[PDB]
């Protein structure tokens, strides 16, 4: 849970 | 951790410059590459297709289970027009459903964090407020209250807390601040600190935990103090109860097999017998190892299957042949073999029955348990002393500190 998070 | 069935998904660039979809996880946090959100425009498209919190398991065929975050990202990012995913659902694993506390469902971290300031500046402090909030939230998202409250006030909260609350109340508070290995660790510090131990709370962690919980209590402990559990065992304890709690700290148990294996059950119970009351003097090390090695459900059918081969049960075994902290550890890892709630519920009489309180004991079992397994807690008390464990904290406490306990507690039974 709100881990890094790469938006593609 | 559930995985649902494997699923193939087709997905098409968009003229915003992506596929619309953001991922979260990969193998340096151990846990696969996860779906996160999904566009307007893709969600349109894949109406029923796929979902967040689906984990990604292939690429156009190529396997992306066991590979870290940006590996994923530059294949989609070097990938063509549309795209294939073979993908499965993760339902995260649930908490304990005995738990005392749960989780708030409409969390606000930031209006938790404001409204704690808002209390502890008040004059004379509102300490109502402050155990109303903090014990109506489960640890991780006291963890988020922490975390907000540290940036709206350049403050640890902890901290805060320390000055504004007194007595017990501060103790019980910031308890619940740490999180579930860190409360264990800094209690396991606390009973080695300086000359002498404070064995009993030494033995009520070591034989009540579990193998993963153990297993992060290793892990905070030498982050926090620089130096391993087992060395700070080792220098505060002696003899073959030190053997026992270094087996049992090392959190290394058998996990719950399938089968039940009862010729071993037949076999553990009688070396359990011909290591002790059939013999004179006590085979300790044939002790130590059933009792630290066997599954739990094992040693609880092989307790019941020794006391067909044995007079006495295994715990009055224990007190025939052993004596003094042994015997305290051997007696309290039975009673968490054999039924652990009902292991606490008698630990918390014991805190209480007598002239005034053990609150150590009282607090850190309202502390540690809030979340796991309260509600078998205080069934097995109102069964065993035909009044609820909510009396007895009534009757024992007062003031702030007797409703933050009464709030672990759950309610009345
Ligand atoms: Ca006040
Ligand atoms: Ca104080
Ligand atoms: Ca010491
Ligand atoms: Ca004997
Ligand atoms: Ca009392």
């Amino acid at each position: 849970r709100k881990l890094p998070e790469t938006t593609l | 951790s559930h995985m649902g069935g494997e699923r193939t998904v087709t997905i098409r660039r968009q003229t915003v410059g992506g596929f619309g979809l953001s991922i979260k996880g990969g193998a340096e946090h151990n846990i696969p590459v996860v779906v996160s959100k999904i566009s307007k425009e893709q969600r349109a498209e894949l109406s029923g297709l796929l979902f967040i919190g689906d984990a990604i398991l292939q690429i156009n065929g190529i396997n992306v289970r066991k590979c870290r975050h940006e590996e994923v990202v530059q294949v989609l990012r070097n990938a063509g027009e549309e795209v294939t995913l073979t993908v499965s659902f993760l339902k995260r694993a649930p908490g304990s459903a005995y738990g005392s506390v749960k989780a708030y469902t409409n969390f606000d971290a930031e209006r938790d964090a404001l409204n704690i300031e808002t209390a502890i500046k008040t004059k004379g402090v509102d300490e109502v407020t402050i155990v109303n909030i903090l014990t109506n939230r489960s640890n991780e998202q006291r963890q988020d209250i922490a975390f907000a409250y540290q940036r709206r006030t350049k403050k640890e909260l902890a901290s805060a807390l320390k000055s504004a609350l007194s007595g017990h109340l501060e103790t019980v508070i910031l308890g619940l601040l740490k999180t579930p290995a860190q409360y264990d660790a800094s209690e396991l510090k606390a009973s080695m600190k300086g000359l002498g131990t404070d064995e009993d709370s030494l033995i009520e962690i070591i034989c009540s935990r579990t193998n993963q919980e153990l297993q992060e209590i290793n892990r905070v402990y030498k982050e926090m103090y620089k130096t391993d559990l087992e060395k700070d065992i080792i220098s505060d304890t002696s003899g073959d109860f030190r053997k026992l709690m270094v087996a049992l700290a090392k959190g290394r148990r058998a996990e719950d097999g399938s089968v039940i294996d009862y010729e071993l059950i037949d076999q553990d119970a009688r070396d359990l017998y011909d290591a002790g009351v059939k013999r004179k003097g006590t085979d300790v090390p044939k002790w130590i190892s059933i009792m630290t090695e066997r599954s739990v459900p094992h040693l609880q059918k092989v307790f019941d299957r020794y006391k067909s081969y044995s007079p006495y049960d295994m715990l009055e075994s224990i007190r025939k042949e052993v004596k003094g902290d042994l015997e305290n550890a051997f007696l309290n890892l039975v009673q968490c073999i054999q039924n652990k709630p009902l292991y606490f519920a008698d630990r918390l009489y014991d805190s209480m029955k007598g002239k005034g309180t053990r609150d150590k004991v009282l607090i850190r079992i309202m502390v540690s348990r809030s979340e796991v397994d309260m509600l078998k807690i205080r069934s097995e008390f109102k069964r065993k002393y035909g009044k609820s464990l909510y009396y007895y904290i009534q009757q024992d406490t007062k003031g702030d500190y007797q409703k933050a306990l009464l709030y672990l507690c759950g309610g009345d039974d």
